[PDB]
Formats: C-alpha cells, structure tokens, sequence
C-alpha cells in the first residue's frame, strides 16, 4: 500500500528537467548526486535504514542510469542524449573504443522504448523495482525491499492494461527488459573499472567512489 | 567509506 | 496461439527422467545433448529456420541449464543435485575456488524456486522465455522470435491466477529472477572459459563446443 | 562450425 503510481512519475519529473567516453563520465557523475534525490522521492525508499539505502544505491546505480538515459533518447536517431545536453553519435562512440556496447545500448534498449513507446510512468515503474532490488548483499532486512518490489510493479500492473487496454501483455514486456539491462549494465562496469586502471578518462569524485569497494 | 552518497542520502 | 502451458510441462518431463568442477562440467555436457532435445518439444521452436536455432540455443544454453538444476536442487539443504545424479555441497563448491557464484546459486535462484514452491510448468514456461530471446545476435527474424515469447509468458500468465489465485504477483515474480539468471549464467561463462585458458579441469567435446567463437 | 549442435538439431 502507498505505492501509488502518481508518486513514482512526479519523482521523475522531479529530477529531470573533446572526447566522447569522457563526456558520457561527466554526465554519470553528475547524474548521480540527482538519482539520490531521485531515490528519495521513491515511496517508503526514505523509510528504510540509511545501510539499506547505501546499498540498493550502489548496487543499482548503474542500471538506474543506463535506463533513463536511454528512455531520454528515443527521439535520437543512432545516438543517445546527455544529462549534459549533449549528444554522443553510433559512429563517434565506435571511434572510441566502445562501439559494441554502445550499439547493445541502442539496439536492446533506446530502440525498443522507442518501439513500444514506453512512457516515463512505466520508466519510472522499472527504475523503482532495480532500485528495490532484493538480491543485493549486505541488505539488513531483505524481506522488506522484496515487499516494496512487489508493490512497485503491483500498481504498473493496474497502470498498464487500464492505460493500454489493447495490450494484455506491455506488463510483461517491460519487465522483460530488465535483463538486457542488467546484461548491459554489467558491461559498463567492467569497462569502467578498466578505464580507472588504465588512469586516462578523467572520472569525477562520485563516479569513482561507486567504483570503490565493495 | 562511501562519504559523498551518506552525506546526499542524510541531508 | 498454439503454445499451451501442456505442451511445455511435457518438454520438461521427456526430458528428465573428485574435483567437484570437473563433476559439474561433465553434467553440464550430458544435459547439453538433452537440451537439445527438450527445445525441440516446445511448440514452435522447430519450425524455426536452423540458423536461429543454432542461435538461440547458443546463447541461453547456461541460463537453461542452471535454471534447470537450480529447481532441481529445491530439496536439497545447501548444495545441488547434478544431472549425473551426485551431490555437491556449499562447502565442497568453496574448496574448488567458485565459492561465491554458487552461494549466488543458492540464494538468488534455489532458495527462491523453494521458496514460493515454483512448479515445473513455472520453470518450463520460464526457460521458454529464455529459450526465445530475441536479442540474440544473428537472428534472422528476430521479430517472430519475440511473438514466441509473448506466446509464452501469455499462457504462462493464465496458468498463474488460476492455480494459484491467491498470489496475484506471482507471475511478475517468475519473471522477475530471469535478471538474476542472467547476471549469473554470465559470471558462469567467465568461470568457464578461464577454465578452458588454464587447461586444467576436463572439458568434453559439447560443452567445449558452446564455448567457441563467435 | 558449431558441429554437433547441427547434428543433433537436424536429426
Ligand atoms: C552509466 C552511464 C551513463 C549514465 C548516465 C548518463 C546520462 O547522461 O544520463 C550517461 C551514461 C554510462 C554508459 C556508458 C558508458 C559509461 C557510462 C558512465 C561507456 C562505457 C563509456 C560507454 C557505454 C555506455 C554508453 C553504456
Ligand atoms: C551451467 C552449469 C551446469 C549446467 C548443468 C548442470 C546439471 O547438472 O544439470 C550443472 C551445472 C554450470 C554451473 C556452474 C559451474 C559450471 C557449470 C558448467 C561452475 C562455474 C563450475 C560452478 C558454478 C556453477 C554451479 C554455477
């Protein structure tokens, strides 16, 4: 209860109003310092113990960002649009060493938003259940973040269905999205962590603390 | 550890 | 039409009727052989053009596998039942350098399966879904790829409610361990191929082939 | 290549 499908839409408007790899950092870093608010605005998030916060913040920071992003450039062509404002091109990101990941990117995600034309309700929906992730380690009281997922998608659900009568199964789909992401989110780890290795790319001071331990 | 995400989350 | 939730629970029973990696590697290529076979009783997956099904089974090969086992083990305290019919226990997994994946196993996949009791028509219909992804790489017609597992999860939807109407979010709890599955069939491939590199541990000829190129 | 997926797909 209290998981109203208001709340989680407000949150994201609430939020939102040379090199490209370096550029696509800057932008991360500094949507990160919004995703907190962001969080914050999620129902019952606040309600939990500061620990558990920390946790499914680190833990789904990355696929948090990944998918608004990509939500944010549907109407690009072959691209993605910034927090920054700024665009970031298939071919400019190819010519940067990243071209397969990018494309997942383009391919498994924006195109498909696109395609099913995904609203930010449904975004947000998506966004509140990898942030109520109950797998993650550490969580003191798993249990409770399992309930909050439950609730999350509960009232997407209703959303669906009673928005789109013509399609019984957009529920579905959208959760079935969720693996491209964690999929893909993964990817954008591991190559972060070797641009922090390799010590060129500059990653701004919250970006690199998400790449601290654990 | 994780100084700047307890600061954001707690204020 | 023409994928009914029968048809998939028989796929999954016409199929089923010292070093402990070694032992799970040598499983994991005899169920490779019957994989095969279990694909070719879901509706559909047949008619399919061969290059797709070389394809898909390719590619979720290690999710339906360890989705399999994982529901098999339901009974056991705290380890696996192989399809050799051994056992391997938490602590012996620990003693071979993999540790941390199979606990993985054990409380994202095993332990759930347990605990909301899924049945074999749940984890059929399931690896149906992950059988038909459409974001595999090659796919000739991805789009019919992507109505198969509409098809799937629609029966799978009708199934859940009516057999258990007392959990309406169910179904969306089903759905919601495939992000798990995923992330962990990957960190399952990395263990693999670092195998294959090292030279050590007996790899047979199915299971080397999976892990070739592309 | 992909040897003997193919053979036992086809058979
Ligand atoms: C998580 C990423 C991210 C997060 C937020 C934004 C944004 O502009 O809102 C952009 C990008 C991100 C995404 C990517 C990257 C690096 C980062 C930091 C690299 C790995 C540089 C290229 C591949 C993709 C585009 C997936
Ligand atoms: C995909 C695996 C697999 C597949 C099928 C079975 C089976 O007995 O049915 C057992 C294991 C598998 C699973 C694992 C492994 C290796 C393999 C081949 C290693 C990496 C050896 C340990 C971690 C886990 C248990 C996830």
């Amino acid at each position: 209860e209290d998981m109203p499908v208001e709340r989680i839409l407000e949150a994201e408007l609430a939020v939102e109003p040379n090199d490209p790899v370096t550029n696509i950092c800057q932008a991360a870093d500094k949507q990160l310092f919004t995703l907190v608010e962001w969080a914050k605005r999620i129902p019952h998030f606040s309600e939990l113990p500061l620990d558990d916060q920390v946790i499914l913040l680190r833990a789904g920071w990355n696929e948090l960002l990944i998918a608004s992003f990509s939500h944010r450039s549907i109407a690009v062509k072959d691209g993605i649009l910034l927090a920054t404002g700024l665009h970031v091109h298939r071919n400019s990101a190819h010519s940067a060493g990243v071209g397969a990941i990018f494309d997942r990117v383009l391919t498994e995600l924006v195109s498909k938003m696109r395609d099913m034309q995904m609203d930010k309700t449904e975004l947000g929906c998506l966004r509140a259940i990898v942030l109520f992730n109950p797998d993650s380690k550490g969580l003191s009281n798993p249990a409770e973040v399992e309930a909050l997922r439950e609730k999350v998608y509960a009232s997407l659900e209703a959303y669906c269905k009673h928005k789109y009568p013509e399609q019984p199964g957009r529920f579905a789909k959208l959760l079935l999205r969720l693996p491209a992401l964690r999929s893909i989110g993964l990817k954008c780890l591991e190559h972060l962590f070797f641009f922090k290795l390799i010590g060129d790319t500059p990653i701004d001071t919250f970006l690199m603390e998400m790449l601290e331990a654990p | 550890k994780h100084k700047i995400l307890h600061r954001l989350l707690q204020d």
